[PDB]
């Protein structure tokens, strides 16, 4: 499991908008629909998005930008 | 029985009431598990009875605090018990000595 | 900072012709009348202290302090008075069920706030 | 290790630090002792005429200040006006 | 007096004794004073403190749980312990303690069903608490009534 | 290596007959006091012993009772007869009686003897009587194990099993309980200075010292026999019947044959919006089949996870 | 003490929707089993026939096949064979549930 | 230690720091014995004739 | 919940007993029974659960592997009162808690009592695991000490194996650092020995 | 059951640099982790064969108390770096060795002369200092055959690290197989100092205990 969230919060910085990036990722990844970008370690969906956003590629922007894509090609 | 004592726990024990001790009691006929029989000598013995007394044990009555009080006999048999002697050992008790 | 509120005013300053005005909306008030139309009109006001057990009570939301110290007095002033509470304080929230308006649900709160301008 | 960022209750972290160390109790002019080498620092002490070689106090707000090299003082010591400078 | 009696017990005066370890077969250092003390048990054991809970009966009045494992209870949860919650800053956590595990009667078995599911998502609604307060208020003079 | 000159047994000591001591021959340095630990250490965790399993009696009922004619209470009795000390042959599992009258005490020697059962201590008390007209009759089951076993873990073996009358006893599986070991520097000149190691046990007469130290090392070797080649660097649905028996009215049959569906799970985790995808059957077949299939499964209700062939 | 115990308590046709809201359906489905498992008695057995479920129901779509559906479906739920619709078949429902190998 | 691991270092290396330090310590506290006993602690010969 | 001492166990865990657990979390379990294929109906999960099978417990494990859990001891003054760890299953029937975080919880390991939260939605989890776990509540919030420090065993352990009386077994010794425990462990010096010279890096 | 024990069927060994590796085991017995950790742990410490040096004999001044002339480096910090050095022998016994280089700087284990059975592992390892000019020196090292460990104070000079290893540790955990979680599970971290494989080692170490106990059974378990 991961110690320590440090790396997310370097990437956020705010410390607050992280936990609802990592809960609006994590509510679609296991709903469904959604693939996870970086390679799972038999691990829940929860730290599997966290140490996604952690590694700089999940965002506040990416996140919008790739729902509108998808909601503009329906 | 506890190795570092202060020699009060025979009174406390004895006086707590919480064993079964030998009233006016010469001698001892029949031992069981939870009846005790003394048969008194004709010195501390007055006529008009036969001249025997009887202690019953309480063997596994629940108490307030939930627990066990149980009395374990100490005579095996024919033993001269004198009087003010002890019988039984009640809940956490030995040879008359409270031990918990 | 919380025990020095409730400034007394002793000019009218075409506020109020009244005693027990906030800090805050006292400076609100003067800031949105001297500067913008009249600044002849200056309200003087002289921030007397209170204590906390005193302090407490002194909000202007009725749901707040109120299982502080005494509910049934606090109550009947609401009653009589008739002031609503519109939940900004924590306690409102907790009561009612929501989102507090600090920490992760600051964002929340800060978009449902800014969503109440338009409708 | 970074500035408070918005949306923390400041309110809740205070309140609660300074009530938490709950081990406190219940139930209840002439003496000058200098630490090291130091001025006099008068910050503005009415000098009147004096009896001996030395300056009277008519002010009642005196309070002294050491100096040894520089801004840092050490003690106020404050004296009331019956004060008599020595040195 | 003690000093004299651990001599005609053929035992040392000190009281120190050395000893070697049960895992690696080692002497250690220091010797350790052994001894022989009295013990006794207390009444409070582990058998009957521990309670747990996920689901049981509630009230009828304000809907809450029974509590002290009066018939299955849960514990409480403490003015003090919203405050600490309240400086972590963590409010999905607090609307969770507030209507998930509470009277919340819409919603506790729409988490139930949301968890059986795997959806793990929260309706908070509004407790049956809020509204038994309400007709209280209303049981006296005193009109209230929440706006749009 | 270099000559490593493995200890050899030698000088097999009888102090008493529950009191051995035994010692080995010299060996290299450094190796005495690991050896002594290990060995220590297997003797003391894991050595095959004998003792009590249950004990029936047809006198009392219960432990928390007493017996007409007896001094001690039955728990006394149980906890005697833990401390019993008896080795057995080659057959494990084997009951003994004890029946005996009188005012007298009962020891372990007048016990019903047979040919594959040595009582160690004939001495031992089992709370004797105290009247005459009192006569006890038990009988003592007596079993091997190698480890403590309380009486809750054998409690799911016997669930239509132990009647009213039989109570279960603690067993400790350890007859030695007790053992040391030391070494010392002796017998060996025209070579370095060597050390032996000398082991004082005291058993409980049950195990023999020789046949515990060979068991021990027999113990070892086995289990350290592993670390020489070091290498290396079912659960299904329960419901798995086949399609046929689903009264397939006119179409199922085809359509189920034509999607190339599966026995069962696959129809059963399907909705019925993506299910109308397929070719037309009509609401009504729907509806029929969804019967059949809630009969069974509460109406498709089901999300599998994986799909085993 | 206000409440005293006030333990609310299981009640049976309480028990019986439980596992309605766990079991998965439609709305019809749900609007159905709703009315079903709202029409049962103490003993069990349903009150009403079945066709006056489809009168209560009020809706063209609906269908004595569906209806027989989901009242199937949550026939055999807790305990066996409940919803009945009178006896004869709440035996032989719970025939219905154990094994071939019993004699007779 | 700690406090200087923690400044110069992050978090995570301060974490573990601590945790192997607290196991070094569970070792060496048993290691070592540390015991206790009536002679350890020794009463002043002087204290007779100050009283 | 009852506590304990946890000499293992680091930091980030907790040990919570096999037998408060699988209660907590039956409905996640009940979850993860209809989703592998081993109930087809909710009373059949029940049933399973009940009985308690060993795929139950491999589910238990499974689920509360990546889940956090949360403990709150009963008198909270400050905000370290309730804190964030991982449960693990321990045979028993009291909560392992950690050592360093008893100086936040103010434990004295006598007769207490300690409070346990599970968190179901993943805000929540989220929430105490960026927020609320013993790995991030270093500092202190009132005046900026660490809240973390040792003073038990620990500390003379420490102050007994950096220590020299006068000079042990070995003195003259010189070595590069890595032999230190070698030599400590089966012969040659002893950790009091002093004068010992060797190469830091 | 009777004398049923449970054997170690996972050896999965997870290894950093051909120094160092990891070992861990499955969930063992009761109380066996722990007694064979420390006896593992002794055995391969406190005796196994190998080669290394043990003395050398420097031009100038036997005291340690000499002069640089040129080396620019105590001779104490050259015995200190000498002792890291893992001589291989295969078959031959005692032998001396000697070095000579020009005044380049750089003093490798290249230095010394190649004989048949003698070789090092890393050509590379620094034997003595950056010298100052193009002034030489010889060493005329010594390397002898023995096990264990043992210091130079007792038996002759600078040190006699006979064990090819560098550091031992061992660890145990709770684990369970299916119900009952009182099984111990080992793990093993030896770093060595080169010419042997760790888990040759081990099996070498376990092999020597073995055949140390082996006479104890009496040639028991025969079929």
């Amino acid at each position: 499991a991961r110690v320590t969230v440090q790396d997310a919060v370097e990437k956020i910085g705010n410390r607050f908008d992280l936990v609802l990036v990592a809960a609006r990722r994590a509510r679609q990844m296991q709903v469904g629909g959604k693939d996870p970008l970086v390679p799972e370690e038999n691990d829940k969906t929860t730290v599997i998005a966290l140490r996604e956003i952690e590694e700089g590629l999940i965002n506040n922007q990416i996140l919008d930008v790739r729902e509108r894509q998808e909601q503009q090609e329906q | 029985k506890p190795l570092v004592g202060t020699g009060m726990e025979r009174a406390v024990a004895v006086d707590s009431g919480v064993t079964a001790v030998a009233k006016r009691g010469g001698v001892v006929q029949y031992v069981d598990a939870s009846r005790i029989v003394i048969k008194v000598n004709e010195d501390e013995m007055y006529p008009g009875e036969a001249g025997i007394d009887i202690y019953n044990l309480t063997k596994y009555t629940r108490s307030n605090q939930n627990t066990c009080i149980n009395q374990m006999p100490c005579v095996s048999l024919g033993e001269p018990v004198e009087r003010g002697d002890v019988l039984a050992d009640g809940p956490s008790t030995d040879l008359g000595e409270l031990a918990l | 900072r919380q025990m020095l509120r409730k400034a007394t005013i002793v000019n009218a300053g075409s506020s109020d012709f009244l005693e027990g005005e906030q800090v805050e909306y006292s400076r609100v008030k003067i800031a949105n009348r001297e500067l913008e139309a009249n600044g002849k009109v200056g309200a003087t006001y002289s921030r007397d202290l209170l204590g906390i057990t005193k302090a407490s009570l002194a909000t202007e939301s009725f749901i707040s302090a109120a299982s502080f110290q005494e509910t049934t007095r606090v109550l009947t002033e609401a009653a009589v008075a008739g002031k609503r509470d519109e939940l900004r304080g924590l306690k409102e929230n907790v009561i009612v069920g929501r989102l507090i308006p600090a920490g992760t649900g600051y964002a929340y709160h800060q978009d449902r706030m800014r969503r109440r301008a338009a409708g | 290790g970074h500035i408070i960022n918005k949306g923390e209750a400041i309110g809740v972290i205070a309140a609660q630090s300074i009530g938490e160390p709950g081990t406190q109790l219940t139930m209840r002019e002439s003496s000058i002792q200098v630490k090291n080498k130091g001025s006099i620092k008068l910050s503005n002490v009415k000098s009147v005429v004096n009896s001996s070689g030395k300056l009277v106090i008519t002010s009642r707000n005196t309070e002294l200040k050491l100096i040894d090299e520089f801004g840092r003082t050490k003690e106020s010591y404050k004296v009331p006006y019956g004060a008599v400078l020595a040195k | 007096e003690i000093k004299e009696l651990l001599k005609l017990g053929d035992l040392p005066t000190s009281g120190q004794i050395r000893l070697y370890d049960g895992r690696t077969g080692e002497q250690f250092e220091r010797p350790v004073t052994v001894g022989y003390m009295y013990m006794l048990k207390l009444n409070h054991l582990v058998d009957d403190k521990m309670h747990a809970r996920s689901t049981g009966s509630y009230s009828l009045v304000t809907q809450q749980p029974l509590g002290g494992k009066a018939q299955f209870g849960g514990q409480r949860f403490g003015e003090m312990e919203v405050w600490a919650l309240e400086a972590y800053g963590a409010a999905y956590t607090l609307q969770e303690m507030l209507t998930v595990k509470s009277d919340d009667v819409n919603g506790r078995t729409k988490m139930y069903k949301n968890i059986v599911d795997g959806n793990h998502q929260m309706e908070p609604g509004m407790p049956e608490s809020f509204n038994v307060l309400l007709k209280e208020i209303r049981s006296l003079g005193i009109n209230i009534e929440l706006e749009d | 290596v270099t000559e490593f000159l493995k200890p050899r047994l030698v000088d097999i000591e009888q102090v008493s007959s529950t009191h051995a001591k035994v010692t080995l021959e010299p060996l290299e340095r450094g190796f005495g006091h690991t050896l002594g630990n290990a060995l220590r250490r297997i003797l003391l965790s894991s050595m095959p012993g004998c003792a009590v399993t249950e004990v029936e009696i047809d006198g009392v009922l219960h432990e928390y009772s007493t017996k007409e004619g007896v001094q001690e209470d039955i728990l006394e009795i149980l906890l005697n007869l833990k401390g019993l000390a008896v080795r057995v042959q080659g057959k494990d599992e084997v009951i003994l009686t004890l029946n005996k009258s009188g005012i007298g005490p009962v020891t372990a020697a007048d016990i019903t003897h047979d040919g594959d059962v040595e009582i160690v201590k004939p001495q031992h008390v089992i709370c004797h009587l105290t009247d005459e007209n009192a006569s006890i009759s038990m009988r003592i089951k007596v079993q091997r194990g190698r480890g403590y076993v309380p009486a809750s873990t054998r409690i799911h073996s016997e669930e239509d099993e132990r009647p009213i009358g039989r109570l279960l006893v603690d067993a400790c599986y350890s007859p030695v309980e007790r053992i040391a070991y030391n070494v010392e520097a002796a017998r060996v000149e025209q070579r370095t200075d060597l050390d032996k190691l000398v082991i004082e046990m005291e058993t409980n007469g049950t195990i023999d010292p020789e046949e515990a130290i060979r068991r021990a090392a027999t113990i070892l070797a086995e289990q350290l026999e592993a670390f020489v080649d070091l290498r290396d660097v079912e659960f299904d649905p329960i419901l798995l019947r086949p399609v046929d028996d689903l009264e397939l009215t006119v179409r199922s049959a085809n359509c189920l044959k034509a999607e190339a569906i599966h026995y069962i799970g696959d129809l059963v985790q399907r909705t019925e919006v993506e299910l109308l995808k397929t070719p037309n059957l009509g609401k009504k077949s729907l509806t029929e089949i969804k019967d059949v299939l809630a009969s069974r499964g509460l109406s498709l209700g089901m999300r599998l996870e994986n799909w085993p062939p | 003490l206000p409440v005293y115990q006030g333990e609310t308590t299981q009640t049976l046709q309480d028990y019986l929707m439980w596992q309605v809201e766990l079991t998965p359906f439609t709305d019809t489905d749900r609007a159905i089993a709703t009315s079903i498992v709202d029409a049962v008695d103490d003993t069990g057995y349903l009150t009403i026939q079945i066709e006056d479920i489809v009168d209560s129901i009020g809706d063209d779509e609906i269908g004595l096949e569906e209806v027989e559906a989901v009242l199937k479906r949550i026939q055999r739920f807790d305990p066996v064979g409940v919803a009945a619709k009178d006896l004869r078949d709440c035996l032989l429902i719970q025939l219905s549930q154990f094994a071939k190998e019993t004699p007779w | 230690m700690l406090n200087t691991c923690y400044r110069i270092l992050g978090l995570k290396p301060t974490v573990i720091f601590a945790d192997q330090i607290m196991y070094t310590g569970f070792a060496y506290a048993a290691r070592s014995g540390a015991s206790v006993g009536i002679d350890d602690m020794v009463i002043p010969e002087k204290k007779h004739e100050i009283i | 919940s009852v506590i304990t001492v946890g000499p293992y166990l680091r930091l980030h865990q907790c040990g919570l007993p096999k037998k408060m657990a699988l209660e907590l979390f039956k409905p996640f379990i009940y979850g993860k029974l209809e989703l592998r294929g081993l109930a087809t109906t909710i009373k059949a999960a029940k049933k399973m659960v009940e009985r308690e099978e060993a795929v139950v417990w491999d589910i238990l494990d499974e689920v509360i592997r990546e889940h956090p859990v949360l403990l709150n001891r009963a008198p909270t003054l400050h905000r370290l009162g309730i804190q964030a760890f991982e449960p693990v299953l321990i045979e028993g029937k009291a909560i392992q808690l950690h050592p360093l975080v008893c100086a936040a919880y103010n434990a004295d390991f006598d007769g207490d009592q300690m409070a346990v939260h599970v968190p179901l939605t993943l805000e929540a989890q989220l929430e105490a695991r960026a927020l609320m776990m013993s790995t991030n509540n270093i500092l202190s919030p009132a005046n900026g000490e660490p809240i973390i420090v040792p003073s038990q065993d620990v500390v003379l352990g420490l102050y007994y194996m950096t220590r020299d009386c006068v000079n042990a077994k070995g003195e003259g010794m010189v070595l590069t650092g890595p032999k230190e425990a070698e030599r400590l462990y089966r012969s040659g010096l002893a950790s009091l020995h002093a004068r010992v010279k060797v190469r830091i890096t």
